[PDB]
RNA sequence: AUAGGUUUGGUCCUAGCCUUUCUAUUAGCUCUUAGUAAGAUUACACAUGCAAGCAUCCCCGUUCCAGUGAGUUCACCCUCUAAAUCA
């Protein structure tokens, strides 16, 4: 099917058809899971629609194709949140499949982030006891002499060509296992034109 | 000279405690003496090869 | 010589505290949260008055006004420039000192840039890093999208100003630009649409008043106070305006005329108040009604 | 809690310590080197390449 | 069960009946409302001026099942299971 | 229901409401009380109600009780220095006894607060590790950081299966 | 247990999942397994650039100093992290590796220059 | 990893490691960097050792610690 | 446990067994891709290959890591004091 409300999902919840089908009760009021035993399975079915085929007992969301889970359909999302405590009902509560519960949870959070759904925002204490910005960590540290003069922080960072006598010692010690001598390295990193 | 972060923390601690000095904190390396790697080590604490003969 | 009062002066605090008011029902409005079975106590009238007094004491703690701070100055301090390391690393390193017992504003957070510059972290990076390692309840590392203009207008359309302010107080620091921007955008919307009752009996009223007085737009708030029969607060607002703008026409007018009580409103209404005509009409209506009840 | 005495662990320990002092390898044996192969015969380990010359 | 349920629910004392019998205000404390002392019932007749004697140690019979749950000593694989809306 | 008179005494909540945490000097507390006589009622109530609370807060202090050995009830504390603190409790209520011993031999509220603050420092918010010890297990939990590959597959360029294939 | 000798070391313990490395800076006995028992956790090191293009390093500097003052050694990767932070001086091998890279890249530019000039 | 008792692999019997080639210019410069690097780090270590030793003494026999001990003894008496 | 079925001609009480919930192996039948985690039944016997070297010789290391669960109140606290690290 093709619902005409996908673009404006909120309209369906104010239409006459919705009021005839559901009235003032939540869309999930009448749904009952079919299961063996008195205690139901602790997870709901994964998905009610497999390969564009609907299962026998479609969940409240999947049984009506005009109900669109969208962060803008705030009235539909409200039905799946506790009015007194603000917690999103777990899927066994309403019977929505895991696929639709995940979409509902994501849409509810998106509506709350956009300001469309009201939720309890608590009053928090300040992070810091003192709000002074005078400590060196946040202020300006007196510049070090090397930083002002432009020298390296320690003198041994720069390459100092060793004396020739010392290079002769190394050439005697490692006879026959010597590399080409290395001149002073470029002053700054080159770059491929 | 102290390494960058250490110096900044020391200086900041001075100002936090109320010490105002223009002198830069400096490590004292006079106590430290860097001997050559080939300086003879102590032979009294050195071990010995064990008895297993080949 | 003569220092103009700061926001935290005992005099200003008393004025702004009284102007805010204390509605116990609003301060302790039932929160939509996980609930527990309520408890019951058999109490005499004396005991009931003592518990109500204790609630007033607790509410006054809940209403303690946040201090208004000036925008923090950007941090741009370079600790070192090791040019040898230029080109060695492609991504910058953020080093956060996470020593437990250090005030968060006294922690050293430094950044090694790919160029080799060791610089102190920016105010923004500092706040992001402190959240990463010392996570605070209600603060997010990535700025929530609620604070975008399009989303803040929705919150204002629903009269959720206090919510916007509680969100901003948790996310942003009091001296941050974002904290400063959002609070001032909210205060303007309250002024434009005359929604001053939303922030009464909250810790955010004083800040709103402080904004209005220091930018010379206390007209809307004065009208509301008179329309609501809060002359004592309206007179105190005009008085405070004079203390923060002593070299002003209204302050000199009151000085010249030694105005007190309702007179202060009239002097201020004509000289400085932008809506001088509307204020006089509103004040007029009240004074007439008050004369009747007296009979 | 009374640990069962292990008496062979102490006997062997003493015997080993003694034999290490009586059958100790002498300096001649430990530090001898075969100059043709430059390997210590007692350990049968080759000397470092840099030490050969 | 049915006869027992109706016997208990019929005999439950209302907050007003308590105030009248005790001649004291019944003050409800809610965690969601903080310290607000909301009053649910007041004595229709005269209000006593003596506070109810506060016994240091209440001589009340406790159900082991409750106390055992409060101390996290009750492990049940069947308790607090997700169930359909009732 | 719970067995015994005043079953409240056998609840962890009641046992943790004792306010007497002895100083480290106190080693042995002896309670000499009489089973009959009105002048010893407080000592009998103190033994009935308060010894469980005292022992719960001071597990390593030996509490020994002696019945009908003397004409009057008294407490004696044996300190590690060897000093003996005799507290006569005749005519006192069980609350008065509990408050008296708190004053003379109980740690003040400041000392206890400090100890609790020292415990706070043991758990560091920034430390990453198992949930028993640390708040977060991995940095991937921190929003903004690269997510766990179990939840979000990493980009193919960041996976070693293809860092080698592209190279060879 | 009781390791024969050994010493405390401040080193990087690898965590995370496959292709998602994460390091915990820990002071541990030399002989302990890399990811095993440790004396104290002294920080963390995320080596993957985050959304903001940062490699995040946490250093409990108060406790790092305490353990260095109790005789804890340092691994080379840890010494190089402290060098980049500015707590210690730059490790010589970062300077040498930086210079080796400069020479390599200078030699590559010359070959590239010949490509475009000669041909 | 192998133990001292495990026999050596046949494949490795004749493995003679060839030592790396030395670059005279890079070797001397690097050797001094190590000397300077390790002198600086050993001075830093000597300062962290003294701090640790001072804090222990300060807790044991410091003015504040000894003052508290006397105060507590007085309050007891 | 929010409980359910089952004694008898029937009822109430007591009582056991079992059902419904969530996991872990194995069997049957069955199966498309991707990421991640985990992965002999047995302290039974083992072909083959590898798993400890480094280094100007001495030393140091191979006493670690990795593996197993046979045995089993050596693991924690206090006192005491070796080896070890702080060149
Ligand atoms: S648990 Fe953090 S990367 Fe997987
Ligand atoms: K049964
Ligand atoms: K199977
Ligand atoms: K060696
Ligand atoms: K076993
Ligand atoms: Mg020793
Ligand atoms: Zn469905």
């Amino acid at each position: 099917p093709i619902s005409p409300y996908k673009d404006e999902p909120w309209k369906y919840l104010e239409s006459e058809e919705y009021q005839e089908r559901y009235g003032s009760r939540p869309v999930w009021a009448d749904y009952r899971r079919n299961h063996k035993g008195g205690v139901p399975p602790q997870r709901t079915r994964k998905t009610c629609i497999r390969r564009n085929k609907v299962v026998g007992n479609p969940c409240p969301i999947c049984r009506d194709h005009k109900l669109h889970v969208d962060f803008r359909n705030v009235k539909l999302l409200e039905q799946f949140v506790c009015a007194h405590t603000g917690i999103i009902f777990y899927a066994p509560y309403t019977g929505v499949c895991v696929k639709q519960h995940k979409r509902l949870t994501q849409a509810i959070q998106k509506a709350r982030d956009h300001g469309l759904l009201i939720y309890h925002i608590p009053q928090v204490e300040p992070r810091d006891l003192d709000f002074s910005t005078s400590h060196g960590a946040v202020s300006a540290t007196p510049p070090a002499p090397t930083l002002v003069s432009g020298d390296p922080w320690y003198p041994w960072y720069n390459w100092k060509q060793p004396p020739e006598r010392e290079l002769s010692r190394l050439r005697r010690l490692y006879q026959g296992h010597l590399q080409e001598e290395s001149g002073p390295p470029p002053e700054s990193m080159p770059k491929m034109p | 000279p102290y390494p960058p972060l250490l110096r900044a923390m020391i200086i900041a601690e001075r100002q936090k405690n109320g010490d105002t000095s223009t002198e830069e904190p400096m490590l004292n390396v006079q106590r430290i003496r860097m001997e050559p790697w080939d300086y003879p080590a102590k032979q009294e604490d050195k071990g010995r090869a064990k008895g297993t003969p080949v | 010589e003569t220092k103009k009062p700061t926001f935290m002066d005992e005099e200003v605090q008393s004025i702004l505290t009284k102007m805010t008011g204390l509605n116990l029902q609003k301060t302790f409005k039932p929160a939509i949260q996980e609930l527990k079975p309520p408890t019951y106590k058999l109490m005499t009238q004396a005991q009931l008055e003592e518990a109500t007094r204790q609630a007033v004491e607790a509410a006054k703690v809940r209403l303690k006004m946040p201090p208004v701070l000036e925008e923090r100055v950007p941090i741009n301090d370079v600790l070192a420039e090791d040019k040898i390391l230029e080109g060695t690393e492609t991504t910058k390193y953020v080093f956060t000192d996470i020593s437990y017992s250090i005030p968060h504003r006294e922690r050293f957070i430094v950044v090694r840039e790919p160029s080799g510059t060791l610089r102190k972290a920016s105010w923004e990076e500092r706040d992001r890093m402190i959240q990463v390692y010392f996570p605070k309840e209600g603060r997010k590392i990535l700025t929530p999208i609620i604070f975008k203009e399009e989303n803040l207008r929705t919150m204002y359309s629903q009269d959720r100003h206090v919510d916007v302010l509680n969100l901003c107080f948790a996310q942003f620091e009091p001296d941050s630009t974002e904290y400063i921007k959002v609070h001032h955008k909210t205060y303007e919307d309250i002024d434009k649409r005359g929604k001053y009752d939303l922030l009464r009996s909250t810790r955010y009223f004083g800040g709103m008043v402080w904004y209005f007085v220091n930018n010379k737009k206390i007209d809307g708030l004065l009208i509301d106070q008179i329309q609501r029969d809060l002359i004592d607060d309206a007179t105190n607002l005009v008085q405070l305006y004079h203390v923060l703008h002593p070299d002003g026409q209204s302050a000199q007018g009151a000085k010249d005329q030694a105005a007190e009580g309702i007179n202060l409103i009239k002097v201020f209404a004509k000289t400085e108040a932008q809506k001088g005509a509307y204020i006089e009409l509103t004040l007029q209506t009240y004074q007439e009604a008050l004369s009747r009840h007296s009979a | 809690k009374k640990v069962r005495p292990r008496l062979i662990a102490e006997l062997a320990r003493r015997v080993r310590a003694l034999r290490e002092q009586l059958n100790r390898p002498r300096d001649s044996q430990l530090y001898a080197v075969d100059y043709e192969t430059l390997t210590r015969p007692f350990s049968g380990r080759r000397l470092p390449v840099r030490a050969w010359a | 069960l049915t006869q027992g349920l109706f016997r208990g629910l019929s005999r439950q004392e209302t907050h007003q009946q308590l105030a009248d019998k005790k001649g004291l205000h019944v003050v409800e404390i809610r965690e969601e409302c903080g310290p607000l002392p909301i009053v649910v019932a007041s004595p229709r007749g005269p209000l006593r001026k003596d506070p109810e004697p506060e016994d240091e140690v209440p001589d009340v019979k406790l159900d082991w099942e409750d106390v055992k749950t409060a101390q996290g000593m009750k492990r049940s694989v069947w308790s607090n299971l997700k169930r359909a809306a009732t | 229901p719970m067995k015994g008179r005043f079953p409240i005494r056998r609840t962890l909540q009641y046992l943790s409401q004792g306010n007497v945490v002895f100083k480290d000097s106190v080693k042995v507390m002896t309670v000499n009380y009489n089973t009959h006589g009105e002048l010893g009622e407080g000592a009998r109530k103190f033994v009935f109600f308060n010894i469980p609370q005292i022992q719960y807060k001071n597990p390593w202090v030996q509490i020994m009780m002696f019945k009908n050995m003397t004409p009057s009830p008294f407490l004696r504390f044996y300190l590690d220095s060897g000093e003996q603190v005799l507290v006569d409790v005749e005519t006192k209520s069980n609350k008065e006894i509990m408050e008296h011993i708190r004053k003379i031999l109980g740690k003040n509220e400041e000392t206890l607060r400090e100890e609790e603050e020292e415990k706070k420092q043991l758990s560091h918010p920034a430390n990453f590790g198992p949930r028993k010890y640390c708040l977060r297990e991995c940095i991937c939990e921190v929003e903004g950081q690269v997510p766990c590959p179990s939840l979000v597959p990493l980009p193919k360029e960041m996976r070693g299966k293809y860092k080698a294939a592209l190279k060879a | 247990k009781a390791y024969r000798g050994g010493h405390l070391t401040i080193r990087l313990a690898l965590g995370g999942c496959t292709n998602r490395p994460f390091y915990r800076i820990v002071a541990a006995h030399n002989k302990c397994p890399r990811d095993g028992r440790f004396v104290e956790q002294l920080g963390s090191y995320d080596p993957l650039p985050n959304s903001h293009g940062e490699k995040l390093v946490a250093l409990n500097l108060d406790r790092i100093r305490h353990w260095i003052g109790c005789g804890a050694h340092l691994s080379k990767p840890m010494e190089k992290l402290l060098g980049l932070a500015g707590f210690f001086p730059l490790h010589p091998m970062m300077i040498t590796n930086a210079e080796r890279l400069r020479r390599k890249r200078a030699r590559e530019v010359l070959l590239a220059s010949q490509k475009t000039d000669a041909e | 990893r192998k133990t001292r008792h495990d026999p050596l692999a046949k494949s490795k019997i004749e493995r003679v490691n060839m030592p790396p080639a030395v670059d005279p210019a890079e070797f001397f410069v690097l050797m001094e960097r190590y000397q300077h690097y390790r002198q600086t780090v050993r001075a830093l270590r000597m300062e962290f050792v003294s701090e640790v030793q001072r804090k222990v003494h300060e807790a044991r026999a410091g003015v504040l610690a000894e003052r508290k001990a006397l105060k507590d003894a007085a309050e007891h008496r």
